[PDB]
């Protein structure tokens, strides 16, 4: 997968490339969370 | 947040008794009659139900 | 919202963690021997009887 | 092992609640401690320990 | 109904509970912050800008004609001010702006001010664009959350309150200044507009904060001490110079003769020292000028105001200056009478008939909230802006060039930078000397509890003046009753200087809509316009320290004023003060008193006759059952200690208090049995341990990007109940769990204030916490100066440890970041690493990655790690009673002493802690909660058997020992509190009976 960053209030995946000004397209707000990809993680039930 | 399984002191499973507790208090019962209706004799479990703060709902509302 | 996982149960005892202890109440007690006198009980009065009961 | 978690709770909270759910243990006296098993070094299901859910 | 019985105590205590919960429904707990900021925006902002007409005299030259004073003297004046709601001024359709955007993007949540300036410079005194100046940018003012300007307040509950910037626990009386959460502290000032009587030189004083030309009258100075002189009154320094005797200022104001000036003062007669003083005053008067001869023979001695001044007060130094003394008074025949009143006050203070002014009595104090402080700062930076502007207008003499009057001279960045440095630096302007700075003002806002924010938003502060006999400035004064808190305070550098506003305390704001004419309708004859002397021994009615009239039989007059106020016909924030000894009435319409509500003992008691099932607080202030009462007015009121039995023993009471536990602070009022502990322990619990306990954090953790957020798993409420926790209905005021505590000797591990837990209880989730820490970095815009580009990337050449970083420079969202890794890849293109790395003791699973920016591209990066901790063998805990320890020994389950039901304790403590530290409240709390949670036998018939159960450990009204012990007898247990156990090792009967029972314990931060 690529990085696929998610906006804060759009909810739309901008899929950011190399460093521009941090600003969500289709709007102007500048939040840009990062999406969790599909992995596995190990835990002890303790 | 949610009710804890396994009353901390003794170890009785109480993790399923929450909704029937709310329904018994909803009907007309006071708290002593409700806990005697569910069948919790020792006070280590009664203190675990009477003092539970249920915060999962406020978390469910504030997500998206 | 979703939740996909896979758990593996194993074997243990209660000294390793509290999740393996199957007890949830184990207790005992003694039982008393009460040898209540009858030649002192007929001395004291009826209000005192119903008081100390 | 959590593959996807997208609820308002966290991973250790859910694993901690899973650890306390009682399972019926009538073949546990005849099972073996998983440190004492020759097989089952694959983090999965086995027949003398390691039931998978 | 005149007996007031037959509607007795279960009705009245129920009414008090309903009134208190309706109080918090209407006002909340951050009411004063919001009211002062809202008042500033609504009135005081426009009230500041009305200053002058901006004349300009342009003094440069006069050698020649073409540089005479022939270019026009300009004129320009301000009009309306308009303040927007805060927007994010981007081009291509500007956006609405929220406080969570301001926190996550490191900007200032501010709004723009636009002023409607007018300019009409026009050449007609040589020997226009009032229009097209409607909206001129003048600075950017920050905005309080939940204000009348914040965008998170227009929707009530479920329209759009859920926006993306909210918590269910937040009420928001704070600011946001460049990413940080600021909060004002209430200051404390002297009440000016009141006469103040010193006694070291005997210098009775008419202060005025504005109008810095105002005077004092001093009687204890003789000018010499050779043999001795008689004390004579000199009206000392009057215009920051220029002493005058008193009689020249009498006959300058047109007193006709003597024996009326003696009747203007009108002292007792006899008491030779007074009349010796006044004849010495006259004999000093005629020695320096021959007065009382003409209209100018006495007034001409008022001459030091011209040259012997060092500072001539304006132009026309004459009778035009007579509106610099006493501006609230209107003509000279009242100013002479008020001078006589001042001198009578001084003479009455000399003979020991009027006590001098005690500074630390809180009726002499006005508290300045955010409104007045913003007033002061904005006046300073606006005055600097006016000077900087008028120096800029003068550079364009006799040639225009760039003349557009606006947007070329009026710089917004001046006021912008000023108001920013005021919040960020703490360089706050001193209230008196207009060049220096003060510091003990706006701080940071704590977030560890939701109770630390409440405590941090309700504080008031006495400054440090000089450490030479501060007096009682750090000791509770009997005027704190019901307004501030007399148990909880910090200790250390500022013990007792920072005080906690109580629960039911309120702060008055201002009273507009003038009320001089409103007083005539109950008495209040008007003041005369001549000396003569018709004034009898009638009482005096002052209004903010101003004679506006004179009434008689005031015992009926103030009764009628209070009766007009209780019928909602006079404003509600007005104090009515009847001084019966000094023969005086004071009426206050002032900004910054301390008010609290009380039950009025009606003679009809409408509660019996009507009984609705609802009581709004606006409704109960209309029927006059409750009443907002200040400190001045309360000392004329004999108030009972509750409806309990105390308003039923007599009828000599005129008021009643709602309940006595509302005397305490927000954090001290919820402590069980709080009047049983030593005061030092309650100070500990209610100032430090409540502010540190681990518990609730927030109800939207995806937006709070701050260092060290912490939280439990299973928070709880206590088994008991207090009054304030029930009326407030916030279960976030309790941060800990209900542990079971047994007092017994363990093997020697619980000595020296150390505690012993149970490992089985720790393994079922008890006291298990969860912390979240955030790591931050930054780099310039994109390419500009507005190589050293340290752009967020990978730099694949293996500098440190890069097992978890992605190509963007940041890890993924399920990582397991170790003891010391690379957490942000902030490396340049060719040079060495500038990347942030973990130190020795930070690690944990990645929770989220947040990437924001600023206006000039300053890209911000935020990474949060998560950890789960169980309490280790070095951590600290505490009870609700200042009884703290360290977990020293974690014990397995089957070795504890067990009862015949099989109950095991969760925490075991040492019985050597109780007989010294004097906290029996913990034992009483354990017995109360153990009597709550147990079942109740013999329930078959004769009762429902669960209705006579006490759950209320209210502090100043607490259950008796017999109630608790008879409840434990009803529940089946032993009356002494003890319980028989068997040992977990030998298995036989332990000989000593053990005291057990639940207790609310707490877990504190700074684990080790
Ligand atoms: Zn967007
Ligand atoms: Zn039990
Ligand atoms: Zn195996």
């Amino acid at each position: 997968e690529p990085v696929t960053y998610v906006c804060g209030d759009c909810g739309q995946e901008n899929t950011l490339k190399s460093g521009d000004v941090i600003q969500c397209r289709e709007c102007g707000y500048r939040i840009l969370y990062k999406k969790r990809t599909r992995r596995v993680v190990q835990y002890e039930a303790r | 947040m949610i009710i804890p399984v396994r009353c901390f002191t003794c170890g009785k499973v109480i993790g399923n008794k929450w909704d029937t507790y709310l329904d018994l208090l909803q009907a007309d019962y006071t708290e002593g009659d409700a806990l005697d209706a569910i069948g919790l004799v020792r006070y280590c479990c009664r203190r675990m139900l009477m003092t539970h703060v249920d915060l999962i709902e406020k978390l469910l509302n504030y997500n998206t | 919202q979703e939740l996909k996982l896979r758990a593996i149960a194993r074997k243990g005892i209660g000294k390793d963690h509290a999740k393996w202890s199957p007890a949830a109440t184990v207790t005992f007690m003694y039982e008393p021997d009460i040898i209540i006198n009858e030649d002192m009980m007929d001395t004291l009065t009826d209000d005192e009887k119903i008081d100390l009961i | 092992e959590i593959e996807v978690n997208s609820s308002v709770l966290n991973d250790e909270f859910i694993a901690h609640r899973l650890g306390l759910i009682p399972l019926t243990s009538e073949r546990a006296m005849s099972m073996r401690f998983s440190r004492d098993c020759d097989a089952c070094d694959g983090d999965g299901q086995c027949e003398f320990c390691s039931v998978e859910f | 109904e005149v007996d007031l019985r037959d509607l007795g105590e279960p009705f009245l205590q129920s009414f008090c509970k309903k009134a208190a919960t309706s109080f918090f429904d209407e006002y909340g707990l951050v009411s004063h912050q919001l009211n002062s900021y809202n008042f500033f925006i609504e009135h005081g902002l426009q009230s500041v800008f009305e200053s002058s007409g901006e004349m300009l005299v342009e003094p440069s030259f006069d050698p020649t004609k073409n540089k005479d004073h022939e270019w026009r003297y300009a004129t320009v004046k301000f009009g309306e001010v308009s303040v927007d709601k805060p927007t994010l001024y981007s081009d291509d359709k500007e956006l609405v702006f929220l406080p969570w955007h301001a926190r996550l993007q490191n900007m200032t949540y501010s709004a723009r001010m636009k002023v409607n300036v007018d300019v009409e410079v026009f050449v007609k005194k040589v020997v226009i664009l009032s229009k097209k100046t409607q909206d001129i940018p003048i600075g950017r003012i920050p905005v309080m959350v939940k204000s009348v300007l914040c965008n998170t307040t227009e929707k009530g509950k479920n329209g759009e309150s859920y926006r993306k910037g909210e918590c269910a626990f937040d009420q928001g009386g704070y600011f946001v200044i460049k990413g940080a959460e600021k909060v004002f502290i209430a200051q404390e000032q002297i009440c000016t507009k009141r006469l103040w009587i010193s006694n070291s030189p005997w210098t009775v004083s008419y202060r005025s904060e504005t109008k810095r030309n105002r005077f004092i009258v001093r009687l204890s100075e003789n000018q010499k001490a050779e043999d001795f002189k008689r004390k004579e009154k000199v009206l000392t320094v009057y215009f920051l110079s220029t002493e005058i005797p008193v009689w020249v200022l009498f006959f300058a104001l047109g007193v006709a003769s003597d024996k009326e000036a003696v009747d203007l003062i009108a002292f007792d007669g006899g008491d030779a020292s007074i009349t010796n003083s006044v004849v010495a005053s006259i004999q000093e008067a005629d020695s320096v000028c021959e007065d009382f001869r003409h209209g100018r023979n006495a007034l001409a001695y008022v001459e030091q105001q011209i040259k012997g001044t060092k500072f001539p007060p304006g132009e026309s130094v004459d009778e035009c200056l007579s509106l610099y003394l006493f501006p609230g008074l209107k003509s000279l025949t009242q100013k002479a009478r008020f001078l006589g009143y001042m001198v009578k006050c001084l003479f009455s203070a000399y003979a020991g008939k009027r006590k001098c002014e005690n500074r630390d009595n809180f009726r002499n104090k006005r508290i300045e909230l955010a409104g007045e402080l913003l007033e002061r700062e904005l006046r300073v930076h606006l005055a600097h802006a006016r000077r900087t502007m008028t120096k800029a207008m003068q550079r364009h003499l006799t040639g225009d060039g760039d003349l557009k009057p606006i947007e070329h001279y009026l710089d917004a960045s001046i006021i912008t930078n000023g108001l920013s440095r005021a919040f960020s630096t703490g360089a706050w302007c001193h209230p008196f000397r207009k060049m220096e700075r003060v510091s003990g003002v706006v701080a940071n806002l704590g977030r560890a509890n939701p109770l630390q924010s409440l405590i941090d938003l309700r504080r008031t502060r006495q400054q440090v003046l000089y450490t030479g006999r501060v007096g009682d400035a750090r000791y509770p004064h009997p005027s704190h009753w019901g307004r501030l808190c007399f148990l909880s305070t910090p200790d250390g550098e500022n013990c007792g200087l920072v005080k906690n506003l109580s629960l039911l305390g309120l702060v008055s704001t201002q009273i507009m809509e003038p009320v001089v004419e409103e007083l005539f309708d109950s008495g209040m004859e008007e003041l005369m316009d001549d000396t003569s002397t018709p004034l009898s021994g009638k009482h005096k009615v002052l209004l903010n320290g101003d004679w506006v009239g004179v009434c008689s039989d005031s015992d009926y007059f103030v009764a009628d004023l209070k009766s007009r106020r209780r019928q909602s016909e006079l404003p509600r924030q007005m104090e009515i003060k009847l001084d019966k000894d000094d023969k005086e009435v004071r009426i206050f319409t002032d900004a910054g008193r301390l008010l609290r509500p009380l039950l009025v003992v009606e003679n009809l008691h409408k509660l019996k006759q009507s009984k609705p099932s609802k009581y709004t607080f606006e409704h109960l202030l209309d029927q006059g059952i409750l009443e907002l009462i200040g400190i001045e007015e309360e000392e004329d009121c004999t108030t009972a200690w509750g409806t309990k039995q105390l308003l039923k023993q007599q009828k000599s009471y005129t008021h009643c208090e709602l309940d006595l536990s509302f005397l305490l602070g927000v954090s001290c009022a919820i402590v069980p049995f709080a009047n049983h502990d030593h005061g030092r322990r309650v100070l500990y619990q209610s100032q430090k341990h409540c502010q540190q306990a681990i518990g609730f954090c927030s109800t939207n953790p995806n937006i709070r990007c701050d260092t060290l957020s912490q939280q439990l798993f299973y928070p709880q409420r206590p088994l008991f109940k207090t009054m304030a926790s029930e009326c407030l209905q916030k279960d976030v005021l309790f941060n800990g769990q209900n542990a079971i505590v047994a007092v017994n000797v363990h093997l020697g591990f619980n000595q020296e204030d150390s505690i012993v837990m149970n490992k089985a209880s720790l393994e079922r989730g008890m006291f298990r916490s969860e912390q979240i820490r955030s790591y931050k970095a930054d780099v310039d815009s994109k390419d500009s100066e507005k190589d050293e580009v340290v752009q967020f990337g990978k730099t694949h050449s293996k500098i440190g440890r890069v097992d978890s970083l992605d190509d963007d420079g940041f890890p993924f969202v399920g990582a397991n970041m170790h003891s010391g890794d690379i957490v942000i890849g902030r490396c340049t293109e060719s040079g060495t690493d500038h990347s942030v790395k973990l130190k020795h003791t930070e690690r944990g699973i990645v929770q989220k990655v947040v990437l924001s920016s600023n206006d000039d591209g300053k890209n911000y990066a935020t990474v949060s790690l998560r950890q789960v901790r169980s309490p280790c063998l070095g951590d600290k805990f505490s009870s609700m009673h200042g009884q703290k320890g360290v977990l020293g020994y974690i014990e397995e389950q089957e070795n504890f002493a067990f009862t015949n039901q099989g109950i095991v304790p969760d925490i075991v403590i040492n019985p050597h802690a109780f007989p010294s530290r004097q906290t029996p409240g913990q034992l009483l709390e354990a017995a109360l909660s153990k009597g709550i949670a147990c079942p109740m036998q013999k329930k078959k018939g004769k009762s429902d058997a669960y209705s006579k159960v006490t759950r209320h450990a209210t502090p100043f009204s607490t259950p008796s020992v017999d109630d608790i012990t008879d409840q434990l007898h009803r529940a089946g247990f032993s009356r002494s509190g003890n319980e028989r156990v068997y040992n977990g090792r030998t298995g036989e009967m332990m000989r000593s009976l053990i005291f057990m029972g639940p207790n609310f314990y707490q877990r504190l931060i700074h684990m080790s």
